[PDB]
């Protein structure tokens, strides 16, 4: 199999800037390796062939290059349409395999994150289920680390995220981290610490919540 | 009696494709206790890469023949010039899956060169069959200042000559360029109403554009171009009621290599079994010595002749190229291809299709057209 | 700027640099020519060769080099072509590979020989044709594909008779060594010349069956092109002594001359290219890495050196690649089997004479030569009338018979 | 038009079957090669099977070799694929696209056109109702309600009958391992306006006909 990597996952960009995405492969594919443009909700839509080849009815402004190992998307000027997220597919061998996907989104200005934990509920409590929800709200750039700690111990395995998308009002990205947790380990543990790392933050705030009046 | 084989094809998938083949051929057929040995490298980027490479690569493992493929890629070039010519420091015999350009067609140029395609030679000779079933005598040849272009406008005044016909003239073309409607309206100003034009897929949707805007795609203008004119641009600006060419299999990659491979081996066993061999290079860099058993073994790949390959009949020129191979006469109807003729050698046949032509007209147009405005 | 260039014997290091610090010194030269690097090397591998021309690249910025392998490998031009072609470096061939030109380059390459084409090669023959009163001739040639063009051009030359001798009627052959070919045409058409388009070792053969053959004698003579006298110094026995061939060779030249004007050629095509705009165009960064597409931001020199003048000795191009002025002197072998130079195909693309008459030379088997005689016969008035031959058309003898003559101008010499 | 059109997908049970059919218009199909890939929620996008002009050459994807199968009708212009032995990974939006090894060279794909595609979820599940439990806080404060349990998709959740929209953050639904979705929706409000204005957030499921309102008071 061939293995991409596109780096960086997401970035952000104004309209009319140059926007560079890179795309490296495993080995060396020579020059065979698309790209394709995804709305969401939308399915993706070629724009380059060959990695340096336009498509018919897509704007000059694309325009690939790069060929071996690394590969290199350029659009001349960025505009709202442009929006959206682009893999690197490579045909060079079956299984045809696709890239982890570039977004582009919207810079505007680095926002510190807001990050609140929400104790479960007694009603859920009472249904044999336990959920720990950590919430994130207005953060730039989406890009954060979160990790779950209780009795100030590290919690892994056991965690569900969700992300929405980007805002058209002020593009503040809301993230929502989910710890599951059973009767009996959520009555066996008093410490439930959330941990955010992030850019609008120069060091992790950690807050948590104490059984017993939470 | 230990032999390999190396081959240039496009990555991974073609390269394991080519050693099933190789493998299926050792299985198959002539079946030694040693028959061969299976090699491959991808097309590199670079020119001068791609020609280091096959040189370390090949020629260190012993490589008797190599094969190498033309990958159509319009920015790029990756021709097969680089392995070609590397090759032709020695006699180390190459065979062309699908090398398109005539350029390979002079010996004279690549001294070691085969393919198993007719580039644009016989595309030319398929022109000219049809023109004569048709009882075509008034030919406009538009012909691109290039080498390709030349060869295709020497074959067919060669072809003319034999029944001692002469096109009235013939318009010459550079490439690139775009005040091509000087030369058009010349052609108009002709007593012949075909035009036969032979260019690449930028220049033919540039005089398919210029020609557009001068009445060129009416009634009694037949168009005899080739297969670079019904693709891409050319085939998004080509004038509805073209009798362009395709090549039946000359795409499918596979099957050529499967070919290739079969002549191969064919040829390695007729001479193992006529003389000695002399043994390839170790390296390719502190010998300079031109290979003696090479100009042997490039006459009996031109000489051999294989008839269980997937195109029935294969056989070689004296320029080392395919011969008596399967065109398709395509017709541009609705904007869609459809298939009309198939052009099995020496014999055309078209089918029960009705094959349209330029302004609508249902009845076959004619050549023979009076000026009556002798100046 | 930086001029490279390369030997593979004869002149090492101190000639090349003697010549190279003489030529731009020799005139007024606009180009600052800093220095020059001499290499040297036996074996001519391709991946040695590419090795050897990216490492020229990079270090000095190449910016043109000149090469002179001493192997007989037609195959090394061809990989000068396409180093020239994938790189842009000005490539100019000289004596040994690069020497012998049968390819046509691509537009993109920069590459040129010193050598002369079959076209070139051609009208040579047909001038030495003219002479000595040879109109009947025949075209013998083998399946060599790199001969359909010399087919074509001398048909197309048969068909010009607007000047020039009258071409008589011309058959050509093209088969083996087999079904009892060439005798069948050359009863009534081979009377004078007969041309032999082969190679080293096809027309070795071909001479061989005509010598088993009656194609041998003091009657119609062989006329071969330089390929076939590729090797000066290897002469088969089967090549019969009145063999008549046109090859430039280093008779009349030398590595140190051909260096020493390929340098100049160099030099003022840099000096057009300075003076043209702004500056003389730099080489790229190295030959590794061109993951873009070639292109070519800066001026080709093929505009520069299309003319070129240097010191009266000028050797231009042509949009093919070949010099307009080749040396390509005519060379007949001896009755001691040695290539002489008698002529030269260079004063103002007109061919010589070097004082020798078409003396019957004796081929493989002597026979009695008493059919040519010798009439003396002088100029009274009405009985014999001395004139010189026309220049307008036929340029030979219309109803006369071929003459000679001498001059005088000093008594005591 | 040259469109692609993806019908039959739904929800299936583990262990069943279901067959997806692709229309081709605007194009003849036995021109081209077809080839079906699944985009995975959260993830990127798999090539899954490869079916030729021929209809001879058939190649599947390692991950689900043997289970899938796909079929082609030329005369018809129509693709259908069969899936077999569906689990929870294979819930995925399935394209079906067009290759360019016809035209191009062999081994040339970059699949175009795509078509708008179909959503193929499984799930053990059949239908559930869904629960909410509010969301409790601990100069603004966050405040939503979460919405459990809930099966199949999708639930429209409102603050005050729609009146508050500004500040509300709907998390995109998560499925479960159990094959049961669930989302949050949080409201930023000025801390202020809590317990003085009451919060009230409507939660209704059109696939199971019930509708829940779970009062939000500060804690
Ligand atoms: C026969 O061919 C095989 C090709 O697989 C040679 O094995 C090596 O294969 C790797 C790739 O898997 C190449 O990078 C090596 O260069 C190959 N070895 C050599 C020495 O070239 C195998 O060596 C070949 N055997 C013979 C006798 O030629
Ligand atoms: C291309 O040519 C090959 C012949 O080499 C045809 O045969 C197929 O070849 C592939 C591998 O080369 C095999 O996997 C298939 O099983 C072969 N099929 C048959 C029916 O023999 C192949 O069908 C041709 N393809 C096209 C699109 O024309
Ligand atoms: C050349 O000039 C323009 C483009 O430069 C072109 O439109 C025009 O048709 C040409 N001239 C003639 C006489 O056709
Ligand atoms: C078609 O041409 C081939 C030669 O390639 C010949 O063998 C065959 O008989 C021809 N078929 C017909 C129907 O003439």
């Amino acid at each position: 199999d061939i293995q991409m990597t596109q780096s960086p996952s997401t970035l952000s960009a104004s309209v009319g800037d140059r926007v560079t995405i890179t795309c490296r492969a495993s080995q060396s594919i020579s020059r065979w390796l698309a790209w394709y443009q995804q709305k969401p909700g939308k399915a993706p839509k070629l724009l380059i062939s060959l990695a340096s080849d336009l498509q018919t009815g897509v704007p000059s402004r694309f325009s690939g290059s790069g060929s071996g190992t690394e590969f290199t998307l350029t659009i001349s000027s960025l505009q709202p349409d442009d929006f959206a997220t682009y893999y690197c597919q490579q045909f060079d061998s079956y299984p045809l395999t696709f890239g982890p996907g570039t977004t582009v989104d919207i810079r505007r200005t680095v926002a510190a994150p807001s990050v609140f934990i929400f104790p479960p509920s007694d009603e859920q409590l009472k249904s044999g289920t336990a959920s720990v929800v950590c919430l994130l709200n207005n953060f730039y750039p989406r890009e954060a680390k979160v990790q779950w700690k209780v009795d100030n111990a590290l919690q892994s395995g056991n965690s569900q995220e969700s992300v929405t998308e980007q805002d058209s009002k002020d593009s503040t990205y809301s993230l929502s981290s989910t710890l599951t947790l059973s009767k009996a380990d959520y009555e066996k543990h008093k410490v439930y610490a959330c941990e955010v790392t992030h850019q609008g933050l120069s060091s992790p705030v950690t807050k948590s919540f104490n059984r017993g009046e939470c | 009696k230990i032999v390999n084989i190396g081959a240039v094809l496009s990555t991974r998938k073609h390269e394991q494709m080519f050693r099933e083949a190789v493998n299926q051929a050792n299985k198959r057929h002539g079946s030694w206790k040693i028959q061969l040995n299976a090699t491959s490298v991808t097309h590199k980027p670079n020119a001068i890469q791609m020609a280091l490479s096959v040189c370390e690569d090949l020629i260190s493992s012993q490589v008797y023949a190599i094969l190498v493929s033309h990958p159509p890629t319009p920015n790029d070039h990756f021709t097969p010039t680089p392995v070609s010519y590397t090759a032709g420091f020695y006699r180390i015999p190459v065979l062309g899956l699908t090398t398109r350009m005539s350029i390979y067609s002079d010996k004279s140029i690549h001294l070691s060169f085969l393919r198993t395609v007719p580039p644009y030679s016989h595309q030319s000779s398929v022109w000219f069959e049809m023109m004569r079933v048709y009882s075509w005598n008034h030919i406009i040849l538009l012909v691109s200042d290039d080498h390709e272009g030349r060869a295709a406008q020497k074959r067919l005044e060669t072809l003319l000559e034999e029944r001692e016909s002469k096109a009235e003239k013939v318009l010459q073309f550079d490439p690139g360029t775009k005040n091509v409607t000087a030369l058009l309206m010349e052609a108009k100003e002709l007593e012949a109403r075909v035009i036969i034009l032979s260019a690449s897929e930028d220049d033919a949707a540039t005089v398919y554009r210029a020609a557009a805007m001068l009445n060129m795609t009416g009634s009694g203008y037949v168009w005899l171009v080739g297969e670079r004119e019904i693709s891409g641009n050319a085939l998004r600006y080509a004038p509805d009621g073209i009798l362009g060419l395709q090549l039946i299999n000359g795409k499918n990659e596979s099957a050529h290599i499967s070919d290739a491979v079969g002549v191969v081996a064919q040829a390695v066993h007729e001479l193992l079994e006529k003389e000695n061999i002399t043994d390839p290079p170790r390296g390719c860099v502190g010998n300079t010595n031109i290979w003696k058993t090479g100009p042997l073994f490039k006459r009996v790949l031109m000489s051999s002749k294989y008839a269980d390959g997937v195109t029935g009949r294969v056989e070689f020129n004296e320029d080392g190229d395919r011969k008596f191979a399967n065109y398709s006469i395509m017709n541009l109807q609705n904007r869609k291809l459809v298939q009309v003729g198939i052009y099995n050698g020496t014999h055309v046949i078209p089918n029960d299709r009705k094959i349209i032509w330029p302004g609508g007209e249902t009845e076959k147009p004619r050549g023979y057209q009076m000026s009556t405005r002798l100046k | 700027l930086n001029i490279a260039v390369m030997l593979g014997h004869s002149h090492d290091v101190t000639e090349r640099e003697l010549r190279t610090l003489w030529g731009p010194e020799q005139a007024a030269g606009l180009p600052l020519d800093v220095n020059v690097v001499a290499l040297l090397m036996n074996r001519t591998d391709p991946k040695s060769l590419i090795t050897h021309v990216c490492d020229l690249m990079s270090g000095a910025r190449i910016h043109g080099l000149v090469f002179g392998d001493d192997t007989d490998q037609e195959a090394v031009a061809q990989m000068l072509d396409f180093i020239s072609s994938h790189t842009f470096v000005p490539i100019l061939g000289i004596h040994g590979g690069a020497s012998m030109i049968m390819a046509d380059k691509d537009p993109t390459s920069t590459f040129f020989q010193f050598g002369a084409s079959i076209q070139q090669q051609a009208t040579v023959m047909l001038k030495i044709m003219q002479d000595y009163d040879w109109h009947v001739f025949s075209l013998v040639t083998t399946i060599f594909p790199g001969y359909r063009e010399f087919i074509s051009f001398v048909k197309t030359t048969v068909d010009n008779s607007f000047v020039g001798w009258d071409m008589q009627n011309v058959i050509t052959l093209d088969t083996s060594f087999e079904d009892a070919k060439t005798q069948v045409q050359l009863k009534k058409i081979h009377s004078s010349v007969i041309l032999l388009y082969c190679s080293k070792d096809e027309a070795v053969l071909i001479l061989s069956e005509a010598r088993s053959l009656g194609l041998t004698g003091y009657d119609f003579f062989w006329i071969v092109p330089s390929l076939v006298s590729g090797n000066t110094e290897l002469i088969p026995k089967e090549f019969p002594s009145g063999l008549i061939s046109v090859s430039y060779d280093d008779w009349d030249y030398s590595l140190e001359a051909r260096v020493r004007d390929g340098i100049g050629i160099l030099t003022t095509a840099a000096s057009s290219m300075l003076e043209k705009f702004s500056y003389i165009p730099e080489a790229k960064a190295s030959c590794y890495g061109q993951m873009e597409r070639p292109e070519v931001p800066m001026h080709t020199l093929h505009p520069f050196m299309v003319n070129v003048t240097w010191d009266g000795k000028d050797l231009s191009f042509t949009e093919e690649g070949y010099q307009v002025h080749p040396r390509l002197v005519v060379i007949v072998l001896n009755k001691d089997r040695e290539w002489e130079k008698v002529g030269k195909w260079e004063n103002h693309t007109l061919s010589l004479r070097h004082a020798v008459w078409p003396r019957y030379k004796s081929f493989s088997d002597c026979e009695p030569d008493d059919n040519h005689l010798s009439i003396v016969t002088l100029e009274e008035a009405p009985f014999v009338i001395v004139e010189d031959i026309d220049p307008l058309t036929e340029t030979c003898v219309r109803n006369t018979v071929p003459c000679r003559k001498f001059v005088k101008i000093n008594n005591s010499t | 038009e040259v469109q692609l059109v993806e019908s039959g997908g739904g929800l299936v049970k583990p262990g069943g079957s279901l067959r997806l059919s692709c229309a081709a218009s605007g194009f003849t199909l036995s021109d081209y090669y077809m080839s079906w890939i699944r985009q995975a929620p959260g993830k990127g996008l798999e090539w899954i099977s490869y079916i030729s002009v021929s209809g001879t050459k058939i190649y599947y994807a390692d991950s689900v070799k043997g289970r899938f199968t796909i079929s082609r009708d030329n005369a018809k212009n129509s693709l259908f694929l069969e899936m077999n032995s569906l689990t929870a990974e294979d819930t995925a939006v399935y394209y079906c696209a067009r290759d360019s090894g016809s035209t191009m060279y062999d081994g040339y794909n970059w699949f175009d056109p795509w078509g708008q595609g179909t959503l193929v979820t499984v799930s053990p599940a059949s239908t559930k109702g869904p629960s909410v439990f509010p969301l409790a806080p601990s100069g603004t404060a966050a405040l939503g309600c979460l919405v459990k349990d809930y099966f199949p998709e999708p639930v429209t959740v409102s603050w005050n009958s729609g009146a508050l929209t500004s500040g509300v953050h709907t998390f995109p639904a998560v499925l479960q391992s159990s094959g049961l979705y669930s989302l949050s929706s949080v409201v930023t409000v000025p801390s202020s306006s809590l317990g003085t204005q009451t919060y009230i957030c409507n939660v209704n499921h059109k696939p199971s006909n019930t509708k829940v309102d779970k009062r939000v008071e500060p804690k």
